[PDB]
């Protein structure tokens, strides 16, 4: 099942490929392999990589 | 009046206390080279200004803080002359202006959309 992310912080992107938030935007998680993850805006519906610090895991 | 990425950088280096968290360290690319010199020429403040080393590394500080990008990557051709981007898919060169006496070089900041097709570095020198 899908793994939900919290931003604890704003990013600002600067490119398509990398998604920008909010603070308290919920994403969900696409890949995971280093510390800049694939993840998708529940929001926007844009994809593209975030800062895996910026963000907590909840649920389950 | 536009919102400058050179104020932005210099703002930060003087309080140097972020909000948030240094991003991950992430390598280099041309795609990311190029898709950063969009962003930096759109939001302006880099094209006209005036070329020293203590600017150069307080945007490529301000670029590794926001982005992650390890600060080695903005390196140019040895002048005289044109100093062409060592990066491949980093769109801005470093142009001599008429001084506006010296004598050395004056130096801008220019953006050149040419860049992101000719490695003028490679397509001059060698190494």
């Amino acid at each position: 099942e899908d793994i939900i992310v919290v931003a604890l912080y704003d990013y600002v992107s600067w490119s398509p490929d990398d998604l920008s938030f909010q603070k308290g935007d919920q994403m969900v998680v696409l890949e995971e392999s280093g510390e800049w993850w694939k993840a998708r805006s529940l929001a926007t519906r844009k994809e593209g990589y975030i800062p895996s610090n910026y963000v907590a895991r909840v649920d389950s | 009046n536009a919102d400058s990425a050179w104020l932005e950088a210099q703002e930060e280096e003087e309080v140097g206390f972020p909000v948030r968290p240094q991003v991950p360290l992430r390598p280099m690319t041309y795609k990311a080279a190029l898709d950063i010199s969009h962003f930096l020429k759109e939001k302006g403040g880099l094209e006209g200004l005036i070329w020293s080393q203590r600017r150069q590394e307080i945007l490529d500080l301000w670029i590794y803080h926001t982005q992650g990008y390890f600060p080695d990557w903005q390196n140019y051709t040895p002048g005289p002359g044109i100093r062409y981007p060592l990066t491949f898919g980093w769109c801005f060169k470093l142009v001599p202006v008429e001084p506006e006496d010296a004598e050395k070089e004056v130096l801008v900041w220019r953006f050149d959309s040419k860049l992101a097709f000719h490695h003028m570095a490679r397509e001059l020198h060698p190494e």
